[PDB]
Parts: C-alpha cells; structure tokens; sequence
C-alpha cells in the first residue's frame, strides 16, 4: 500500500487504508446468507439459472 | 535517434540491491540515511566531457 | 480555419524566386566531442558555428517525386538512395511541387582547406564592395541575410580532388 | 530535412507584402449535406462553392498569441476565445512572429444579398479594367489570383443593413 511512484516526495509513504472482505463457508450461521439446506446430509432443493428474488414475486 | 541519457545520484558505504518494483529514491531509504545524494554540480556538469570535473 | 497544400507549394515558389541571393554554407571546422556522433541542430539560429565560408546555390528548383513512364523525357535529381524529378514554376499547382531541391559545389582551396561538419542555407546575403565572385569567405560579406535551413554532419575533408556537392530536399510543411 | 521556425517568420513576412491584392471571399449560398455538421476541411479545393464574391482586405498583419508582463503595454487582439498582439515585418524574427491576421467587412449591398456556409482570403485578384472599387462579383473579376486560407461553417445570412465580419489567424505550417 505505500506509494511507489518512483522519484516523488511522497515515496513509501503511508496512505489510505483498504477494507477488506473475505468470504467464509458456515453451517446453521444465522447471521449467514444461505446458499444450500440439507436433510440427513441429502440436498433439499436445486436451481441452477441465475436466482433473482424480485424476479420470482413478478413471475409467480 | 542515436541519443544519450544523462544525469538520481547517491553515495554511500552500504550495499544496496534494487527489487523489480523500486523507485529512484530507496537508495536513501534502505541505507537509514548512511550516505548522501550527490550534489546539484554531478547532474548539471557531468552531461559533456569539459574541463570542470565535479569532486 | 486552414491554409492548404497549394500555400505550400506557393512558399516553395516564394524561396526558389529568392535564388539569385541563396547561397551553401559549410561551417564546424573543429571536431565533435565524438565525430560519429554529432549534437543536435538549432533551428532557432541565424548563423553556422565556425563559418568556412558561402557559395552560392549552384540549382535551385521545385520537385516532386519521380515515376514512369510519365518522367521518362524530364531530368531526374537522386540522393539518399531516392529519386525525383524537377518542376519549373509556372507549372508548380498543375504538378503539386511543395518540395525544393538545393545544391552547391566547391573544389579544392576557393574556400579554406581543412574539415567541414555544418551543412546549411543563406538567403538575402550581401557582398562587399568591389566583389562579384560566387566564392566568398566571411572577410567578404556585407550582410550574411537569413541562415534557412542547417544540420549537423559526421565530418568529410578536402582538396582539388574532391568535390563537396552538399544538397538538402526541403519541405516548409512536411505533415499536411 | 523538414523546414526551421525562423523561415515560417520568413514565409509569414511575404504573405503580409502582398495586402494590397488580399481579397476575402464568401461562398456556399445553398444548404450542406447536414446544417447541423458542415463536410471535413478538404484543403485540396481551386475556389470556394457558389461564390458570392471578393472584398478587399481591412486588416493584414503579422502577429502572435499576447505574454504579460511585455505585452501588458500593448493592444489586444481578440481571436479563438484567445488573446493576440501586432508586429511589423522588421521585429518579425526577434519576436518569433510566424502568425498571420487576416479581417475582412462587407458594409450591406456591396455584394449580393443572401446566405453563405464557405470563407477564405485570395491574393493576387484582378478586376476588368474600368472596375477600381474594393467589392466584386465573379463576373468583375479578370483573374481570381490564388485561394490562400479557408474554413467551413453552419449558415450566416445577410441584409442592406447588416455589417458582415469575417477573420482569421493562420500559420504557413498549420500544425508545425
């Protein structure tokens, strides 16, 4: 992240901090977006096109 | 377009080794300020073979 | 607003009706700081470093580039490897001729023996009084007019033996 | 080798010694292919489109974009959403003068009434002989001489009452 802009004042000086949101893997997280539910580890329901939730309140 | 490139400058007793991403100045920086640019005269005369040499 | 092609080939008309006052001039009579590797011109000056001396232009005429079979009875001028062919000026908008061809030679001592490096152009220069000659060192000169056109050379050297058949194709608008 | 910035100053210089036969000239009387987008500048044009005639010059001169604090002293030339200032032949080459301003008035009727989309200045016209006035149709005009500068434009329109102005500032090498 210092700056390496060669022949510059501000060279490998500190700046702006980066926000950084990695990604995890859970089972029964609340606070988690589901992707998938399982029943005695078989898989309960499948999709396989692009899922839009407003798109299923016009279609249905 | 035969051409020359003239005169950063720096003096120092400590070894430096540039990596692929370094800038012009790190020499200073990666010697803890154990050396010195070389003076304003190295870039101004050093560009033609005359009579004023610089020390 | 724009100026034209034909503009172009009137100021290459302009320079050629000046000819009578054009003269070469060949300078730089000491080296280099290297001799294959000459320093860069300065298209903002009015005079050669080290003036040899001035002869005045042996040809001066338009061109334009040559082609066959429509050339074959003209006269054709050949230098750098290329080839041209010469247009007089009435003809010049009926031909498209925007390019001038200047040359001049000098043999052996009618100016001073020794090396020469600056090749380049006078026009509007004024001889002293009491000289006609088409050979003039400096000494000579009332007035030196306007230096055009110059570059800056690897050297050669001369004598009797050597002709210094300098020549330069110009162009007042090379990127139209 | 290409030209040098003081022969543009000496090209500039011999378009300003011929004033006396400069002519603006206005052209075009019917609609382009799109009112909205005149056709590209195609410099390889003899004379403008459906001429509506020649005016004599007003204001022929060399000039140069204007510098503070040295031209703080001086007049201004306003051209180009831009600032300009004058300079005579004798400074031209000390100054670096190689630009060229050009302004042209038809006073109402001196030419024939209506619409106009082409613009230039000629140099070198002749009118028959009895004809001394500065206005001239293309049936007054023994020869048209030659078309110098030009540019293309969206319509302007004209009346007895209306004074119709038109200008330019030009270089030899229009983009040097």
């Amino acid at each position: 992240l210092l700056d390496q802009t060669s022949g510059v004042p501000s060279y490998f000086s500190k700046g702006a901090d980066r926000l950084e949101e990695k990604m995890s893997l859970t089972v029964n997280d609340p606070t988690s977006a589901t992707i998938y539910t399982f029943m005695d580890g078989d898989l309960y329901i499948q999709s396989t096109n692009a899922e839009m939730d407003k798109i299923n309140k016009v279609l249905a | 377009f035969y051409g020359h490139i003239n005169m950063y400058g720096y003096v120092t007793s400590y070894v430096y080794n540039p990596g692929m991403t370094s800038s012009v100045n790190q020499i200073s920086a990666s010697t803890e300020g154990r050396g010195q640019e070389v003076p304003t005269d190295y870039y101004m005369y050093t560009s033609t073979k005359n009579n004023n040499t610089v020390e | 607003a724009i100026a034209t092609y034909n503009s172009h080939v009137e100021l290459a008309k302009y320079l050629v009706s000046k000819a009578d006052s054009v003269y070469l001039t060949i300078g730089k009579s000491t080296p280099w700081s290297n001799e294959t590797n000459p320093p860069q011109p300065d298209e903002n000056a009015t005079v050669l470093q080290e003036v040899i001396g001035y002869k005045k232009a042996t040809k001066v005429t338009l061109v334009r580039p040559s082609k066959s079979p429509e050339d074959d009875n003209k006269n054709l001028i050949s230098y750098g490897n290329k080839s041209w062919v010469e247009v007089t000026p009435e003809n010049a908008k009926a031909e498209g001729a925007k390019w001038v061809y200047l040359e001049s030679s000098i043999v052996g001592d009618e100016l001073p023996l020794g090396t020469y490096r600056q090749v380049g152009f006078v026009m509007d220069l004024v001889a002293k009084s009491g000289i006609s000659k088409f050979n003039l060192v400096p000494s000579e000169v009332e007035s030196t007019g306007t230096l055009l056109f110059f570059d800056n050379k690897q050297f050669q050297n001369r004598s009797e033996q050597t002709t210094a058949k300098e020549r330069f194709i110009v162009e007042v608008d090379p990127n139209s």
